């Protein structure tokens, strides 16, 4: 001590409050020591998916078949050959009318969507706008077939229908006027990855059993999973579709991407009705003037308010399609809900709602009469309005609304009939 | 906000001060309660990843089907079973014990399909004499070993072949050399299984690409780098219902077998296995001296400590017995290692932008017969010959190295002198 | 980490403690060790610690 | 994006409040409050009204 003089009591007190301190104050260097950890460990898990859903070096030889033409591997061909080598392999867009609205892909095997898929993006004339290159866009494509899981209803089979719909609307529909190419492009390829790595159960499931997914988001929790997976996947490199881009174009296509996905959620589309309906109504006065284009397509909001209302409209395009088809995907998407209801019965001790538990398997066409006259009727009237050349979807519905209203009266009086003489 | 004084008096000086520090200072300890919320997401991000891999290493409904073919002889699911109809229809499946002759030293996999090594695999847990004793359902059986076949990559060497082949030259050492004797039914159980899952996960490259490419491997772990994550991704896979082989056991049998098998994984590292090699030679020597082979049963099957030097010996005297087989097969093995080496050399030099060393190099492919010489000296020529001296049984396996040996070293002179001879002019 | 939060905290208060030196030193928390390392001790080499 | 919309749609009226001096609106989302004579009386607010007897002056 500086003075000459011992320690005593009062210098006692002081160091001894010190070394207390610092000793509770040892709880900081632990913590960083099981971040450096869980960090480390969440980045393998990680690094463990991404070889399970990639398309590597085999398998890519049943679509470009460099080795048997050329002899070399598909890395070491040049931007040329390559576009010729496909020329030949991919379907024409005429014999299988891919830009009509009675596609149907039941006799169609799981390999050929694969090689529409890659058609669509030739359709558009995007390649070599944007200078994308061959060999991530085939990649990009298998890639994401792989990346469904195989689920009765939600499989790469719902991913392709979703998708198609869409480019019929933008080709066929003549939607193409108000939006420039990169949106389109964006629209396009954010339709196919929308419900991708869905497990099977709806956004109360998760709320209800405290799965993790509950816990990391708040709202809309399925949408943000499948968003924050696709762009996991978009950011590799021998994947990446955007390399060829500068920061504002990558920023835009990443923005209107983000809106569109987000957007296919049917919690928020009961309330932003009203908007769409007034947007309809005020294009009427520009009359005498099919020149009005979005005023010029200058507005903001308005093209970001079509959107969603086209994504929400392709989400549920199975019910607009011939009766032959509606009346086997109806079974399918049936089946999820039965498949639901047993493991809420068994795991958490829960009676089912009546639309899950198969003891009312008879009474399935009456829910399909409701569910068309609550949600699915508004948007397609909108629509023909708005456009005349997408009629034909609107008639589609009304044809199918009625052939389940008669069978459902037929039920009726079955079970009408034995109650009365009993 | 603070709302009167207990003694009359305004507010002065001294209050500010005493009222302002204890607000400085809660108003700096915000960081853990922001630390919180971040650990908070970084553990339920690493759930949900863990969740994506387990769906794709598992067995669906439709797959199990193509092994034991319920739903077909009888209504029911593999689920809704009773254990007594299930046997019946493994019994008519599963190939017979010496129609693969898994019972030898020679047995070579290449001439079968990879379907086939599956009902191999859990033939030999039948031949064992296991399910019984200790009561395991035997679907689970099927499917373990089955996501055990879809977990390992698709790579030049480090795939699902050698994980059977290990798995088959210990379980040939356990019931033809003898070596039970020494074990309990239940420290062999940990043992075949712990064969099936020692490279589980292999990237494809060794422990020295991960340390200079800073993989995140590396961080985690210190020593041993890889050997440490084969054996968390197995604890894994058998930690979960439907596939958990383990859940009859009882408290104390369950503890014993988990800190049986991560000793049995680790010592595949070939550098421990230098530094405590020794050991064993002076085991081998105490095991001269005693007067009759049945007494010296009673004195090893006591002692624990010995026992676990033995088995993380045969661990590596399987890990690597492929220089050992006739030389059909050793003259294709040899090239399939070299070719992954060759891959991690071209990996080497473009990424990382060094030279790569006269090993990995795959421009100097005729100097191969050389240096597998030179291995064979290094590390194979004393595990089997002290096998060889501790029990009789296992002398198929030295002189069949001594013969690889010798064909080795002929090509390597032919070579030599072919190179002498262009160089004269 | 520990060795930075220390040397951080006790510089700052060189003048309250008028002192001329004082030091710190630093324990190591490894209980119990590997398995490859006390295999050595139990088979008659590198006699047991006595400190 | 989902509440910009109906402001930039003439469905509402922008903000008009206090803010806080980098921007934040000015609203409180819990209240504990002490009762130090008589009775201890701790108490927590999950939302506190628009006239509680602290935010009131
Ligand atoms: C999975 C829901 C979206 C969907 N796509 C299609 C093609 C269909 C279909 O054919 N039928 C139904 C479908 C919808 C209902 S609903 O109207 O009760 N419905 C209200 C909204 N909630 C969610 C917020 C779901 C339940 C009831 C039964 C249904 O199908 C039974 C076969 N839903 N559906
Ligand atoms: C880690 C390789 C294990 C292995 N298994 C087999 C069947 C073989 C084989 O036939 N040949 C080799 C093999 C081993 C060496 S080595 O002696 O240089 N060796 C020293 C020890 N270090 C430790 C990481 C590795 C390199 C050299 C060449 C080798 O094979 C070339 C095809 N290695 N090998
Ligand atoms: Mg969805
Ligand atoms: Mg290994
Ligand atoms: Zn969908
Ligand atoms: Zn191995």
């Amino acid at each position: 001590r500086k003075d000459g003089k011992p320690f005593d009591e009062m210098d006692e007190t002081l160091m001894e409050s010190l070394t207390q301190f610092l000793g509770w104050s040892v709880l900081n260097p632990d913590t960083y020591e099981l971040m450096n950890k869980l960090e480390n460990r969440k980045d393998i898990f990680q690094d463990m998916v991404k070889y399970h859903v990639k398309c590597d070096n085999e398998e890519i030889q049943t679509i470009l078949k460099t080795r048997e033409v050329y002899g070399k591997e598909p890395w070491e061909c040049e931007e040329e050959e390559l576009a010729e080598i496909l020329q030949g392999e991919l379907p024409d867009a005429d014999k299988y009318e891919i830009n009509k609205f009675h596609f149907s892909d039941l006799p169609l095997t799981e390999l050929e969507l694969v090689k529409c898929g890659i058609q669509m993006y030739y359709e558009l004339k995007v390649v070599d706008k944007f200078h994308i290159p061959q060999e991530a866009l085939v990649r990009f494509m298998y890639s994401l077939s792989k990346g469904y899981r195989r689920i009765t209803y939600h499989n790469w089979r719902h991913g392709f229908n979703v998708g198609q719909t869409m480019f019929s609307l933008l080709v066929t529909g003549k939607l193409k006027r108000y939006f420039t190419d990169l949106e389109a492009l964006a629209m396009v390829t954010a339709a196919f990855c929308h419900d991708i790595d869905h497990r099977g159960t709806n956004n109360l499931y998760q709320m209800k059993s405290q799965n993790p997914l509950a816990k990391l988001h708040g709202s809309s929790i399925l949408e943000r999973h499948h968003l924050e997976f696709g762009k996991t996947l978009l950011r590799d490199e021998s994947l990446n579709i955007f390399q060829n881009l500068n920061r504002r174009q990558h920023e835009h296509a990443i923005h209107m991407m983000d809106i569109a996905i987000i957007a296919t959620d049917l919690a928020l589309y009961f309330k932003k009705r009203t908007m769409f309906q007034k947007i309809v109504d005020q294009s009427k006065t520009y009359e005498t003037q099919q020149e009005w284009t979005q005023y010029m397509m200058l507005d903001q909001t308005r093209k970001e308010i079509v959107m969603a209302m086209m994504m929400t409209a392709c989400d549920l395009s199975a019910i607009t399609k011939p009766w032959e088809v509606q009346s086997k995907v109806a079974l399918l998407v049936a089946a999820e809900f039965w498949e639901q209801g047993d493991l809420e019965r068994t795991v958490l001790q829960q009676n089912p709602i009546p639309m899950m538990d198969r003891n009312k398997a008879d009474e399935l066409p009456k829910l399909q009469v409701g569910f068309i006259d609550f949600v699915c009727t508004f948007v397609y009237k909108e629509f023909s309005r708005f456009h005349e050349e997408i009629t034909p979807m609107l008639d589609g519905i009304t044809n199918n609304r009625k052939e389940w209203k008669a069978l459902a009266d037929e039920y009726e009086t079955k079970m009408k009939g034995l109650e009365e003489e009993k | 906000t603070f709302y009167n004084r207990k003694d009359g008096k305004p507010f002065d000086e001294q209050d500010e001060v005493l009222m302002e520090s204890l607000t400085q200072f809660l108003g700096w300890s915000v960081l853990n309660t922001d630390t919180y919320d971040k650990m908070n997401k970084l553990e339920n991000r690493k759930d949900i990843a863990q969740d994506m891999v387990l769906y794709h290493v598992r067995c669906d409904r439709e797959e199990i089907q193509l092994i034991l073919p319920t739903r077909e002889r009888l209504g029911k699911e593999p689920a809704d079973c009773e254990e007594d109809e299930l046997g019946k229809i493994l019994k008519e499946v599963l190939p017979g014990p010496a129609k693969f002759d898994i019972y030898e030293f020679h047995f070579s996999d290449l001439e079968c399909t990879e379907l086939e090594l599956v009902k191999c695999g859990i033939q030999m847990y039948y031949e064992l004499g296991v399910v019984r004793k200790f009561q395991i359902p035997q679907e689970v059986l099927v499917r373990f070993l089955f996501s055990v076949s879809k977990g390992y990559r698709r790579i030049t060497y480090h795939n699902w072949r050698h994980g059977f082949n290990v798995a088959q030259t210990m379980f040939t050492l356990l019931m033809t050399g003898k070596l039970k004797s020494y074990y309990t039914d239940l420290e062999a159980f940990a043992m075949v299984t712990a064969g099936l899952c020692h490279d589980i996960d292999h990237r494809g490259t060794n422990n020295l690409y991960q340390m200079k490419s800073q993989n995140p491997l590396a961080k985690l772990h210190g020593s041993s780098i890889l050997e440490r994550h084969h054996l968390e991704f197995g604890k894994f896979l058998l930690s979960e219902e439907t596939l958990n082989i383990y859940q009859n056991l009882n408290r104390r049998q369950h503890e014993h077998v988990i800190h049986l098998m991560d000793i049995a994984i680790i010592a595949t590292d070939l550098a421990l296995y230098f530094k405590k090699r020794t050991m064993f030679q002076k085991i081998v020597d105490e095991s001269k001296n005693y007067e009759d082979r049945k007494s010296w049963v009673e004195y090893l099957s006591l002692e624990t400590t010995r026992k676990e030097i033995v088995m993380a010996m045969m661990m590596t005297a399987c890990d690597l017995s492929a220089i050992t087989k006739p030389w059909e097969v050793q003259s294709k093995v040899a090239l399939l290692v070299a070719a992954e080496f060759w891959e991690q050399g071209d990996l080497e030099r473009t990424v990382l932008d060094q030279q790569p060393i006269p090993m990995m190099d795959r421009n100097k492919a005729a100097e191969l017969p050389k240096l597998q010489v030179g291995f064979i000296d290094f590390v194979c020529t004393f595990v089997y010959k002290e096998f060889s001296r501790f029990h009789e049984e296992i002398l198929p396996m030295f002189d069949r190295l001594q013969n690889n040996r010798k064909e080795w070293k002929a090509l390597a002179d032919e070579y030599e002198a072919k190179v002498k001879a262009l160089e004269e002019d | 980490d520990i060795e930075r939060q220390f040397h951080k905290a006790l510089y700052t208060v060189r003048a309250f403690l008028n002192c001329d030196r004082y030091s710190v030193g630093l324990l190591d928390m490894t209980k119990q060790k590997e398995f490859f390392d006390v295999w050595p001790v139990l088979m008659g080499e590198a006699p047991p610690y006595a400190g | 994006f989902f509440d910009v919309w109906p402001v930039l749609m003439g469905e509402a009226q922008a903000y008009s409040g206090p803010r806080t001096p980098d921007g934040r609106e000015i609203l409180f989302y819990k209240v504990i409050d002490y009762i130090l004579h008589g009775k201890e009386d701790i108490k927590v607010i999950p939302s506190p009204p628009a006239d509680h007897w602290a935010l009131a002056s």
